[PDB]
């Protein structure tokens, strides 16, 4: 197949390994998801506009419109234990260990 | 072809003007000042209606995106499912904006 | 004046489009033949 | 919170059950997906301490990571297949995304991690929510792509998952971190039996519905959350002690009780399909899950701990609770092993 | 070299994906995601979708990316080895791909991916006097009544969230 | 697989209509409304058949009408033609609006010459039926042989011998 | 429910006005009768080909012709 | 469980996304209305099981027309071929593959 | 050959911005019973000069920024998206003739907040920060107003494309069926580009206290080529222009006319009225301008179908 599809598939893998190995922030890991939605988004808008599947073209719309309103209750929650601590490290959220 | 031509020359023209803005007086050899906001040290405090404010920007900018291709739907066959349609999104619109202000979401910050 | 004026814009663009259907069959029959000269070239140049 | 508020939000959480229930498209299961899991993120955060924000955060990481596989999957799957119809898949890569990412969505092992951690930070009667409902979608959506999954990963995943709930109930005290073990178990068992049978496997999901439904409503009606404060109830109301070890009994498989019932048609349909090893290890691993069982058995029923002077001001009033649907979820779960032919209004 | 024009976009796309996942800084982080972003957008308007590319532009950089460096400035208090290691092993895994698909104009790593430009793949049809994927988003309000709905419904039901747990009460 | 088949240069051969877009869009009325029949046999053949290849002849034809329609023309209203395609192709979106009274002179002049009569809106949008001799493509998508559909259930529905069978249950 | 009115309209006119014109919004294109000339307005304007139908031997309506008399008619929207 | 909700209610509420050869606005075709059709003609009413192996090369032909990598390769070979003979120096290109035709209409 | 018309495109702004500064000072002035400068030239003409030569010869105040990278690229960024915005304009034609023009312009605006917050974020100040964020705050919540006015009044246009909105008034302006709209996007645009009485940034620390004299300048000049290519892009909505394609000079006469015109009427606002609060414009805009924003919005859905107006979509 095509090779703008190999570069995305490498771009979304690197955001996956990103957010999978936290470094000390959590907004760190929540750019690295979003991140993730993107090249979601922008393999699926070149799969569809390359198919010429006309009444796919609103599906990377819902996707980016539930995607940020999962970022957005992210930010809230960071938000909340950034409150609670001072910071938003995430060497902090580690009292359900016991 | 011509639309980044035009992208390039304004990035071009505007980092050449920042360019001779910060280094023409560096050429000035002037003095060198020692220097030793009316809070000295404060912590920045985290305030939620400011956080409060963006969010609901951002979930509104959302159902605008939602709102955006009624100029384009309007010219369909189906008419009354697209004016039903357009009314229930824009009235999910005034629900939330009300919901917001009934609960004293837009409050300090009306 | 917006309802007169969009009446009349409405019938000049039912005019321009019946004007394209008219003209284009021409152009489907000669993107037809163009695009077979196209392959039987590419296809003697491969033999080649 | 609002009662009117709690209501929207609960309709909105089976709202999105239901959306992954009936839809054929995969981008409405993942709409489903992410609508189920925004409206139930403030049942964690009712009580608002630090404990329920750290859940809540590890819970949304998790299921976001996990939607985001989901989604890598079914566009793998378009472009190889150019629909979106929810049956079997075209590509093993997005099978084997799609299994994974539901693996991490119903917290099996080694994605297991989750699990413990935000059932203990959260109140019992949100943890029951999660433990029972959460888990109707991921297995229906098992329950769709059965022709695609790989049944080595499939397998490894319900092995691992038992043996590692097992070991994992083994070492606690806290009641929610020993149902979340419970659970692990359980689901290990489910997707163990999925890909010879789907309707053994509905029908484990059910009696595991209605035991841990049992379960934890009889830990919210005496207001327990650790193994010593169960264990003051001799002192406070012995019939709830005689439920929660007829009910803790049932849950370790043991007959005639219905808890038997799941694991013997699981090893009937492994049998027949020449496995004898699988179903052998399976069930010598859950004797741990009987054993943490009987030591809770121990400590509540079969012995009288020490109590303390109060229990008599506890005595002088009775109890008000809306202990809904309890006498009959207890009968269900200990006395249903004489109609065990009623599982063919399953298939 | 200018054929190849969509390839080197989305080489820099994945460059500032690698970047930005090195994670520096929160802010830095954000920077790198935002190019990444534009970068993105060019790629979908150069194969063709205007209006998900503006999409792009309008909502994700100027609208939500907004919310997430808002947030950033009121966390993250102002003033590595592993950030500089990372960057510089992505990189290089980056431009040996490359390498690897141009010098042979085949690869397969998990998939197999072609080696030749991109634009052997377009369509030598016209649409006639619209635009397929303005009809095709356009057909949200006639077709897509129940997408409508479940969205709207999430989105409300988001802002109804939002003011649930950030209240403390 | 197989081998695709592509007709010779010389089957390809034709001479052209070359003229610009906004002569043929000055007299698009005019040609839609004269040379009908040709372009119609040719766009329903071009549908039906769902080959270049099995229409390359109507096409044919539809070219010497329109080298016809634009002879004529030529002949006898050559100047006002002349000047409405001008004022047609000076336009950047090339409307018709800006050139009523060159079209008004363009019609009357061919009107009185050639007896041709401009269609009214919507006429030439109309769906209209073709008498052809070519026959139907019977399998057009030249599809194979469709699998055999599995035998459905017949009979009434009886009770379970010995109940479900399932172990030592009697029902 | 007549003071009210008055007290709403002397105290917040802006929400007054913006509840009117959302209740002339919503009940009045169900009230007017132009909205079918829209619909069929909507549906007369031809962006794809109109492609002709085989003559079985059968079709007295459909014209052979654009010129003829059977068909559908634009009058209606040439006079309005 | 797939509860088909919409089945029983005789309602429509993701059908008409589901698949590339369904009814599409304004009559738009896909690139592969006719692979599509083919295959969803072959697969109807037989299984998944039986349609995984008895007309499979239709399926292969909607594959090859998805993702087109028997035409790349091909292309691809016929490319080296001539790269390798025009810089042996055996092959000179024709007037018209070098941008002096003067295209047809 | 483009490129002479991509710069006698981008140098006559750079003019008018200067000018533009001339202009305010000296309407200001006879606007408060007083003169404005005209003693540096006849009638103050040689002042911008004087005083662009005076800030690019000041010292530089050499501030400890937390990120010299991006105390570089606010500018840059400012200025680029100032430069940016007038490519799609029709003058009555567009130098770029886009398609979704509009949304472009939508989206060029959205975008043009991130020079605040780095410009907030690089000055070591933390009361700076802050003034950053309620700057920001309020651009964004003005965006959204902006959005959904220009939603509604594109339904009498038809398309997004900027050279349909010239044909779209060949009748009668715009301002005629869309005053409520015309009025509350004039005063969103006015809150829209940070000017009086919106401008809290002026009374009380602003978003680049620590910038030098010279990118301070550039700052500014980026906001007047923002309130000049809102003042026309609003003249190009409401105030559409006779175009003759003969004679082209016509409609770029009318427009420049109507859109000075417009930019006279900013800097009368700006010398008439107190500043408003904070929460008090925010009041004003959650409260008094998105449910009237949001009930003209559907009135302007609802209305051509009643009405058998329906734009032609091409
Ligand atoms: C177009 C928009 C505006 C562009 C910029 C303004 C246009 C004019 C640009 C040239 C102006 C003159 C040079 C810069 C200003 C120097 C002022 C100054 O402080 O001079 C003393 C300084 C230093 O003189 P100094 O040696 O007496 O130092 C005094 C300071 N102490 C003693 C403390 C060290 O002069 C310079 O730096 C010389 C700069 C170059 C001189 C001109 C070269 C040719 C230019 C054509
Ligand atoms: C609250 C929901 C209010 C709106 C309900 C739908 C109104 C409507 O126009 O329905 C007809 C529309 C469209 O009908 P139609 O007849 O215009 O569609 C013809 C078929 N197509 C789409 C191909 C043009 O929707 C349906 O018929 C089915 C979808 C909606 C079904 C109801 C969902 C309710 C969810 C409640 C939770
Ligand atoms: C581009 C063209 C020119 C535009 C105008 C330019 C010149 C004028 C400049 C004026 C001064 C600008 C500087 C000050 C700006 C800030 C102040 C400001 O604008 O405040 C807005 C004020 C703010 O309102 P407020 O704050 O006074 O409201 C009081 C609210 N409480 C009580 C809660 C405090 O008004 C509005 O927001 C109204 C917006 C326009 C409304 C248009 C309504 C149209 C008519 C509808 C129908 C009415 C009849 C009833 C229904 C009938 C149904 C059939
Ligand atoms: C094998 C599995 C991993 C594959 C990708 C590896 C990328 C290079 C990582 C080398 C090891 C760096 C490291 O130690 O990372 C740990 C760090 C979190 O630890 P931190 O708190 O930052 O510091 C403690 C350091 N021991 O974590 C990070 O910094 C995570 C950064 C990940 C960046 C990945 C970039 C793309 C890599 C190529 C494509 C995959
Ligand atoms: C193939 C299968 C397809 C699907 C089939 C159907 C599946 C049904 C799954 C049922 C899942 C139940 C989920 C948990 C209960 C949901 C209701 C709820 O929100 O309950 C919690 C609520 C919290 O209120 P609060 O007052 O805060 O409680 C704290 C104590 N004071 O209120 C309380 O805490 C009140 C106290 C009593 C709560 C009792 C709840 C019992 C629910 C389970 C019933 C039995 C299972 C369903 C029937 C069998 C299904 C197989
Ligand atoms: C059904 C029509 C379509 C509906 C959907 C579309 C709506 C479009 C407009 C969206 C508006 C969204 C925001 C609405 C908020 C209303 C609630 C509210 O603000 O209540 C508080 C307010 C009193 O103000 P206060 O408590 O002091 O707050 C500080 C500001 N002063 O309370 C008030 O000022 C009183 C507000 C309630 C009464 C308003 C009555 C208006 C009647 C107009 C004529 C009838 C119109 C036809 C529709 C029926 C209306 C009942
Ligand atoms: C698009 C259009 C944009 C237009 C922008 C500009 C608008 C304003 C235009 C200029 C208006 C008039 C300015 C007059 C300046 C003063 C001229 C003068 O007489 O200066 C005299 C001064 C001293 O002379 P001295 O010899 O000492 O006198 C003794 C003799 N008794 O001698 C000196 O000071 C030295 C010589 C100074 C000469 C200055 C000449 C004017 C400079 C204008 C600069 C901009 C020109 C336009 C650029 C854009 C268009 C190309
Ligand atoms: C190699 C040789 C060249 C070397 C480099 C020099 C280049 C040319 C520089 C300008 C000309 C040099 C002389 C400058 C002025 C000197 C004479 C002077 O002082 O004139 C004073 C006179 C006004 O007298 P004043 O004292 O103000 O009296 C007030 C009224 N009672 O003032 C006036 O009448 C007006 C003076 C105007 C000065 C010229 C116009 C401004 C400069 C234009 C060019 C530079 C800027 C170009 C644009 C940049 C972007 C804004
Ligand atoms: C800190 C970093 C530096 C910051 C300063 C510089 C960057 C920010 C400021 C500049 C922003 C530029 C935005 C460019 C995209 C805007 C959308 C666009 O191109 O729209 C125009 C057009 C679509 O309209 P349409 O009419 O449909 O197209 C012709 C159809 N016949 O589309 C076309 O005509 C498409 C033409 C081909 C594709 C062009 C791709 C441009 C290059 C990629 C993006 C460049 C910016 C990257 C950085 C973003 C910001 C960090
Ligand atoms: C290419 C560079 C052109 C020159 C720079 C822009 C024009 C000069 C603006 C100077 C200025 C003037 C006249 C001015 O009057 C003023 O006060 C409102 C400013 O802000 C404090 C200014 O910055």
């Amino acid at each position: 197949m095509s090779l703008v599809y190999m570069n995305i598939m490498m771009a979304f893998t690197v955001s996956l390994t990103g957010l999978l190995m936290y470094r000390s922030h959590l907004m760190s890991s929540l750019l690295c998801l979003e991140g993730m939605m993107l090249s979601l988004f922008i393999l699926a808008t070149l799969m569809i506009l390359n198919s010429h599947f006309t009444l796919a073209s609103m599906m990377p719309i819902i996707l980016l419109v539930f995607a940020a309103c999962e970022a957005a209750l992210g930010l809230s929650l960071l938000v909340m234990v950034s409150n609670t601590y001072g910071t938003d490290y995430v060497q902090n959220l580690n009292l359900l260990q016991c | 072809m011509n639309l980044m031509i035009t992208l390039l020359t304004n990035f071009t023209l505007a980092t050449l003007l920042v360019t001779i803005a910060f280094w023409l007086p560096q050429l000035n050899v002037y003095s060198e000042k020692t220097s030793p906001d009316p809070m000295g040290s404060a912590r920045l405090p985290f305030s939620m209606k400011f956080f409060l404010v963006a969010i609901t920007f951002l979930l509104f900018d959302l159902e605008i995106a939602l709102l955006l291709p009624l100029p384009w739907a309007s010219q369909t066959t189906n008419l009354n499912t697209m004016l039903t349609m357009a009314l229930l999104l824009i009235f999910l619109l005034a629900v939330s904006l009300a919901y917001e202000w009934t609960q004293k979401g837009l409050e300090w910050t009306e | 004046s917006m309802m007169r004026w969009n009446r009349e814009r409405r019938r000049l663009q039912i005019e321009d489009f019946e004007a394209r259907i008219a003209l284009m069959p021409l152009l489907q029959a000669e993107k037809d033949r163009r695009v077979l000269q196209m392959l039987r070239e590419n296809l003697e140049e491969e033999a080649t | 919170m609002n009662p009117i508020i709690l209501i929207i939000i609960l309709m909105t959480v089976m709202l999105g059950t239901i959306i992954v229930m009936i839809s054929t498209h995969w981008l409405l299961i993942w709409i489903g997906f992410e609508m189920n899991m925004l409206a139930i993120i403030p049942i964690m955060m009712k009580k608002h301490n630090p404990r329920a924000t750290e859940a809540s955060t590890k819970y949304f990481l998790t299921q976001s990571t996990a939607s985001m596989l989901l989604m890598m999957a079914i566009i793998i799957n378009l472009m190889f297949s150019g629909q979106w119809t929810v049956m079997k898949l075209f590509n093993p890569m997005a099978s084997m995304l799609m299994t994974m990412a539901l693996a991490m969505k119903l917290g099996m092992a080694p994605f297991h991690f989750w699990v413990p951690e935000v059932t203990q930070g959260i109140p019992l009667s949100s943890g029951l929510i999660l433990l029972t409902w959460q888990k109707l979608a991921p297995m229906s959506v098992l329950y769709q792509i059965l022709p695609s999954i790989n049944l080595d990963l499939i397998l490894t995943l319900s092995i691992l998952s038992i043996t590692i709930g097992g070991w994992g109930g083994l070492n606690q005290t806290q009641l929610r971190k020993i149902m979340a073990y419970s659970s692990i178990a359980h689901m290990g068992w489910m997707t163990a039996v999925l890909l010879y049978n789907p309707t053994m496997t509905l029908l484990n999901l059910i009696i595991y519905i209605i035991m841990t439904s049992t379960m934890f409503t009889l830990f919210m009606a005496n207001s327990t959350t650790t193994t010593l404060s169960l264990s003051h109830t001799w002192n406070k109301a012995p019939i709830m002690t005689i439920l929660v070890l007829i009910t803790l009994l049932s849950m370790g498989g043991l007959p005639p009780l219905s808890g038997f019932m799941p694991k013997w048609m699981i090893i009937q349909e492994m049998t027949k399909n020449d496995s004898i090893i699988l179903p052998t290890l399976m069930a010598i691993t859950a004797l741990l899950n009987l054993y943490f069982y009987m030591r809770l058995t121990y400590s509540t029923a079969l012995t009288m701990f020490p109590s303390t002077n109060n229990m008599k001001m506890k005595w002088q009033f009775p109890t008000t609770k809306r202990m809904t649907l309890l006498p009959t979820m207890t009968v269900l779960s200990t006395m249903l092993l004489p109609l065990t032919p009623i599982l063919s209004i399953l298939e | 070299m200018m054929t190849y024009i969509v390839f080197i976009l989305s080489i820099i796309f994945v460059m500032g994906f690698v970047g930005f996942s090195s994670k520096p800084s929160p802010i830095y982080g954000g920077l790198g995601l935002i190019v990444s972003g534009g970068v993105g957008c060019g790629i979908v308007l150069n194969f063709g979708g205007s209006f998900l590319g503006l999409m792009v532009f309008l909502i994700y950089l100027g609208g939500m990316m907004v919310v997430f460096g808002y947030t950033t400035a009121m966390a993250t208090e102002q003033y590595n080895k592993v950030v500089l290691g990372t960057f510089i092993t992505g990189l290089l895994m980056e431009f040996l791909m490359v390498y690897y698909v141009l010098k042979d104009k085949e690869v397969e790593i998990v998939f197999k991916f072609n080696g030749m430009g991109d634009w052997v793949i377009y369509d030598t049809g016209d649409s006639g006097f619209f635009s397929e994927e303005a009809m095709g988003i356009a057909a949200l309000y006639s077709y897509g009544t129940w997408l409508v709905i479940v969205t709207g419904w999430s989105l409300l039901i988001g802002v109804v969230v939002i003011m649930e747990i950030t209240r403390g009460n | 697989p197989g081998i695709v088949e592509l007709p010779s240069l010389e089957d390809l051969k034709v001479q052209e209509v070359k003229v610009s877009s906004s002569v043929l869009k000055a007299a698009a009325h005019h040609y839609g409304a004269q040379c009908d029949k040709p372009n119609k046999e040719f766009m329903l053949c071009r549908w039906e058949e769902k080959d270049p290849r099995r229409c390359l002849e109507e096409g044919k034809l539809v070219n010497q009408c329109a080298l016809e329609f634009f002879r004529q023309i030529k002949r006898h209203c050559a100047e006002p033609f002349t000047e409405y395609w001008t004022c047609i192709d000076y336009s950047g979106l090339q409307l018709f609006r800006r050139c009523r009274k060159e079209q008004a002179q363009f019609d009357k002049c061919v009107l009185d010459k050639l007896g041709w009569v401009r269609p009214d809106l919507g006429e030439l949008s109309k769906v209209t039926k073709v008498k052809t001799d070519r026959p139907l493509p019977e399998n057009p998508y030249h599809s194979r042989a469709r699998p055999e559909p599995n035998p459905e259930v017949e009979g009434d529905l009886k009770p379970a011998r010995h109940g479900s069978r399932l172990f030592f249950w009697t029902m | 429910v007549a003071a009210f009115l008055k007290n709403v309209w002397a105290k917040e006119p802006v929400l007054v006005a913006s509840f009117a014109i959302a209740g002339l919004a919503v009940i009045l294109p169900t009230l007017s009768p132009y909205t079918k000339y829209s619909l069929m307005i909507n549906r007369a304007t031809p962006y794809n080909y109109p492609v002709p139908l085989r003559d079985d031997g059968n079709m007295p309506d459909v014209p052979s012709h654009p010129q003829d008399p059977q068909g559908p008619s634009l009058e209606w929207l040439k006079r309005l | 469980p797939f509860f088909d909700v919409q089945k029983k209610l005789g309602v429509d509420l993701d059908h008409w996304m589901t698949i590339q050869s369904a009814e599409q606005p304004h009559r738009i075709p896909a690139r592969c209305h006719a692979f599509e059709k083919e295959w969803i003609e072959c697969a109807h009413g037989i299984g998944s099981i039986r349609a995984e192996k008895e007309c499979k090369i239709e399926f292969e032909d909607f594959r090859e027309c998805l993702l087109r990598q028997k035409t790349m390769k091909r292309l691809n070979a016929i490319k080296r071929q001539r790269d390798k003979l025009i810089k042996e120096g055996k092959y000179t290109p024709p007037p018209h593959h070098s941008g002096q035709e003067d295209l047809r209409p | 050959m483009f490129m002479i018309n991509v710069l006698t495109l981008i140098i006559p702004i750079l003019l008018a911005v200067a000018f533009l500064t001339l202009v305010e000072r000296k309407v200001l002035g006879y606007m408060q019973f007083r003169k404005g400068p005209n003693v540096v030239g006849p009638y103050g003409l040689l002042q911008p000069i004087a005083d662009a030569i005076k800030l690019f010869i000041k010292e530089p105040l050499r501030p400890a920024t937390s990120s010299i990278s991006m105390f570089i690229l606010a500018p840059i960024l400012a200025l680029t998206l100032a430069l940016t915005m007038w490519i799609p304009l029709p003058m009555p034609y567009p130098l770029i003739n886009m398609n979704l023009g509009v949304l472009f312009m939508l989206a060029m605006s959205s975008l043009a907040v991130y020079s605040i917050l780095w410009s907030g974020w690089a000055s070591n100040s933390k009361y700076a920060l802050i003034g950053a964020l309620r700057a920001v705050a309020q651009t964004i919540s003005y965006e959204v107003t902006l959005a959904i006015i220009l939603l509604s009044v594109l339904l009498m246009n038809g398309s997004f494309t900027l050279s349909t909105l010239i044909i779209t008034q060949e009748q009668v302006w715009l301002i005629f069926p869309a005053w409520p709209l015309a009025m509350m996007w004039f005063i969103s645009t006015l809150a829209e580009t940070n000017r009086a009485p919106f401008d809290l940034t002026e009374g009380e620390s602003g978003f680049n206290v620590e910038y030098a004299a010279g990118p301070f300048a550039l700052f500014f000049m980026a906001e007047y080529a923002n309130i000049i290519m809102m003042n026309i892009f609003t003249t190009t909505l409401f105030l559409g222009a006779f175009h003759n394609p003969y004679m082209p000079e016509l409609y770029t006469i009318n427009f420049t006319i109507k859109s000075l015109l417009l930019s006279i009427t900013f800097l009368w606002i700006r010398a008439s009225y107190p500043r408003f609060r904070y929460d008090q414009l925010m009041h004003l805009l959650w409260k008094n301008f998105l449910p009237l924003t949001l009930a003209l919005c559907m009135w302007h859905v609802s209305l051509p179908i009643l009405l058998s107006s329906i734009p032609p979509q091409t």
